[PDB]
RNA sequence: GAAACAUCUCAGUAUCGGGAGGAACAGAAAACGCAACGUGAUGUCGUUAGUAACCGCGAGUGAACGCGAUACAGCCCAAAC
RNA sequence: ACUCGUACGGUCACUGAAUCCUGCCCAGUGCAGGUAUCUGAACACCUCGUACAAGAGGACGAAGGACCUGUCAACGGCGGG
RNA sequence: GCUUUACUGCAGGCUGUCGCUGAGGACUCUCACUCCGGGAGGAGGACACCGAUAGCCGGGCA
């Protein structure tokens, strides 16, 4: 047959790129030696056209201007400390160990000094649970219990934007919209209702799929469609 | 049909009547040395491999008498002619 | 709208034009890539063994 | 009584025994870190070198090459193909990885031509050679009994001709008797059949 | 082509990548093995021969040594000291 | 590439606004989990064999399979008497 | 051209084994190698990656 979509999409052509031009910035943490002595003061706060939550700029004490992820309730003038012994404020990027157990925290990394990796979506927060002197157990948006290094910074409080996922869309011009800031080809073609060349389950007289559609982990890309090594399918039972 | 053990019969090796022993002759094992087997690692590649992809065919609804005659003095065995039986059991 | 004649009132891009290194109108002013002599792709110049019959 | 040559000669013929299982596993740390083609000052292994043909003299340059352990790096068919043409992983191919690297070599160097070449070694994923290689334009060699005859003309390129003693072994030019038959004078006057 | 077809065949052909010359390549035996008390670098030509060998042992594929010719030409390193 | 992205994410599919609802079936097929036991290739190892080798047998045994369980808004099924 | 539990194969995934590969049937380590860090240094670690081979799945493709 021919190649199906999901193969069209790795060879990272025009339609399937993300606007990356339209982009802000690559919101990482800032680079400190050791001690605390960094603060800065929150100058604007912007929109960002990668994640749809909002974004703070804030100048530092070495006049450092650079855009931050912005944690629920931090406005213009508030000073937001970064560092070892940093105040324990909703705002303030200090290393796991640091902050006390209990507390929500965002913008968590995996590797120590990366930038951070986890809970940067609109209002998600990654819970921190167990201390220790070699790691520190944070449960992260899914639930799921990840064991971390305690070097690992974290910024406090949640990720702002909450409940964007409450309202719907309504129209499929709005979807449209949003759509047109992101890496995704949309709208999005039934394969059932393709032809058998373009796609597994395409084909026939009437629309269904042809095989089972709980496809096997060690399927090729081509022959990997529908429901993807699926432990169980239906909401029943 | 039922066979009998040891009977009187021609021996052309003892060029006379002797009282041969009938036995149903058994599959000797493969040394795995024959050209066939050179051939069949040697001409199997990449790909249909030829003769060396075929299966072995079915079989026919009844097969003919496999049987060898030994001698009961000299001890030398010879093969004959088979004849279609269905089962071949013997008689002491 | 048909494929043919109103389809063809749109051409007037130009694309093919004279080669400095050839002669050949057949340098490509988008692509910078002369489709005759290979100039813009290749230092050497653009033959194949096909042009011509294979005992020839 | 022995060379000190041939000390160097006896350490190589077990790579992985001795002083040198140590030297191979502190150099290749280096190596792994450095360039496709480097010129090095002096051979690692200067027997190997002096056998070949290299002089300590000017216009005699060496270079150590890293090529890619394994078969061959093929895309498979895109058109209809036979069961017996739809190889993909299995396939190698015709030039041993020391011809590749006296190839690459030479390419790094327009002006030289490759004299010679020996394996320095190899860990899990590439495999090290190092090229002698010599200038035909420096009267320093333009003099020399021993390394004129790779001044002439007809010497332009030799080693994508496969004139390399690696060359001529790959050919299948070794044997002067039975067996190369499709070999000698050339593969391609044995209508490729070597 | 095999009166289908997969090994096989078309064929190492078409086509593609790299490169030299006026010609290229080969080349002075870790050869041959008419087994000899024999030959004596290498190409090429004639023959050996559709022979040996290969092969769904099907269709097909296919040398060499030797011989007769052409032309002839034999040398340099590494190491020992 | 997704990605200046991180589960309020984005990938892969199905159904097709709202409203009222969405029964029964895990035997087959599919996917996934488990598995005492059975089955399960090569390397290494042991026995025979061969002054060596081919080769024959054994021992151990991965994924997988057998077997067990989960799953139908998974393929689908919902009759005869 | 297209389908599949048609024939034969080919990619791909999973898995064992050999090489890279090191010190002291379950375990410790650090020196190769990998990743994070601008750096100091940190995580991991003879595994993973890669090369090779074997078994299973394999209309994704021929
Ligand atoms: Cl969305
Ligand atoms: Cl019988
Ligand atoms: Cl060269
Ligand atoms: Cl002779
Ligand atoms: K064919
Ligand atoms: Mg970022
Ligand atoms: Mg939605
Ligand atoms: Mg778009
Ligand atoms: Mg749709
Ligand atoms: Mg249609
Ligand atoms: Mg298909
Ligand atoms: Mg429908
Ligand atoms: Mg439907
Ligand atoms: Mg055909
Ligand atoms: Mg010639
Ligand atoms: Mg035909
Ligand atoms: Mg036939
Ligand atoms: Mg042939
Ligand atoms: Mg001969
Ligand atoms: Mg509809
Ligand atoms: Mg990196
Ligand atoms: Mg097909
Ligand atoms: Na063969
Ligand atoms: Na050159
Ligand atoms: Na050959
Ligand atoms: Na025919
Ligand atoms: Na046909
Ligand atoms: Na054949
Ligand atoms: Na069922
Ligand atoms: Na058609
Ligand atoms: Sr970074
Ligand atoms: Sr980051
Ligand atoms: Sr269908
Ligand atoms: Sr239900
Ligand atoms: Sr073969
Ligand atoms: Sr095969
Ligand atoms: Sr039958
Ligand atoms: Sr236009
Ligand atoms: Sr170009
Ligand atoms: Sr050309
Ligand atoms: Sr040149
Ligand atoms: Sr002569
Ligand atoms: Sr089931």
């Amino acid at each position: 047959g021919r190649r199906i979509q999901g193969q069209r999409r790795g060879r990272g052509t025009s339609t399937f790129r993300a606007p990356s031009h339209r982009y802000k910035a690559d919101l990482e943490h800032r680079k400190v030696e050791d001690g605390d002595v960094i603060a800065g003061t929150v100058v604007d706060i912007e929109h960002d056209p990668a994640r749809s939550a909002p974004v703070a700029a804030v100048e530092f004490e070495d006049g450092d201007r650079r855009l931050i992820l912005a944690p629920e309730g931090v406005g213009v003038g508030d000073e937001l400390q970064v560092g070892v012994s940093a105040e324990i404020a909703p705002g303030n990027t200090l290393p796991l160990a640091e902050i006390p157990e209990g507390v929500p925290v965002c913008n968590v990394e995996s590797s120590p000094g990366d930038g951070g990796k986890f809970a940067r979506a609109s209002g998600v927060n990654a819970q921190l649970l167990t201390h220790d002197r070699n790691v520190a157990v944070v449960k992260l948006p899914s639930g799921e219990m990840k064991r971390l290094d305690p070097q690992c910074r974290a910024t406090i409080g949640v990720v702002a934007g909450g409940g964007r996922t409450d309202k719907p869309f309504v129209k499929a011009g709005n979807k449209h919209h949003k759509m047109k800031a992101r890496g995704t080809k949309w709208p999005n073609v039934r394969g059932v209702a393709m032809n058998a060349v373009d796609h597994p389950f395409g084909g026939g007289g009437r629309q269904h799929p042809g095989k089972p559609k709980s496809i096997s982990r060690n399927a090729p890309p081509g022959r990997k469609v529908g429901d993807i090594a699926s432990k169980r399918t239906g909401r029943g039972g | 049909m039922q066979m009998p053990r040891r009977f009187n019969t021609y021996c052309p090796h003892c060029n006379e009547h002797q009282e041969h022993e009938v036995e149903k002759v058994r599959s000797g094992r493969q040394t795995g040395m024959k050209w066939i087997d050179r051939q069949r690692e040697r001409n199997s590649g990449i790909g249909n491999d030829g003769k060396f992809s075929k299966v072995p065919g079915g079989d026919k609804p009844t097969k003919k008498t496999d049987l060898k005659y030994r001698c009961g003095e000299c001890g030398k065995a010879h093969l004959r002619e088979g004849w279609r039986a269905g089962r071949l059991e013997f008689q002491e | 709208t048909g494929a043919g004649t109103p389809s063809q009132g749109k051409k007037n891009t130009t694309t093919h034009t004279k080669c400095r290194r050839c002669g050949e109108k057949s340098y490509h002013t988008k692509k910078k890539v002369c489709s005759s002599c290979g100039f813009g792709k290749s230092a050497k110049r653009r033959d194949y063994e096909w042009q011509s019959k294979a005992g020839e | 009584a022995r060379s000190a040559y041939s000390y160097i000669r006896d350490a190589w013929k077990n790579p992985g025994d001795g002083q040198l299982a140590e030297l191979q596993w502190q150099r290749q740390q280096e190596w792994r870190n450095e360039g496709a083609v480097e010129r090095i000052e002096r051979p690692t292994r200067l027997d190997k070198a002096r056998s070949q043909g290299y002089k300590a003299k000017q216009g005699v340059i060496v270079a150590r090459v890293s090529v890619r352990k394994g078969s061959a790096r093929k895309r498979r068919h895109k058109a209809g193909r036979r069961s017996k043409r739809q190889g993909v992983t299995r396939i190698t191919r015709r030039k041993d990885i020391q011809r590749v690297a006296e190839e690459r070599a030479s390419r790094t160097f327009p002006n030289l031509r490759v004299l010679n070449s020996y394996s320095v070694g190899q860990d899990g994923r590439q495999k090290w050679h190092e090229v002698i290689l010599i200038d035909p334009n420096h009267p320093a060699i333009q003099n020399d009994d021993d390394l004129s005859w790779i001044c002439a003309d007809d010497q332009a390129d030799r080693v994508f001709r496969g004139l390399t003693g690696a060359g001529r072994r790959n050919r299948g030019l070794s044997g002067k008797g039975k067996g190369s038959e499709k070999t000698r004078p050339s593969l391609r006057s044995n209508g490729g059949k070597g």
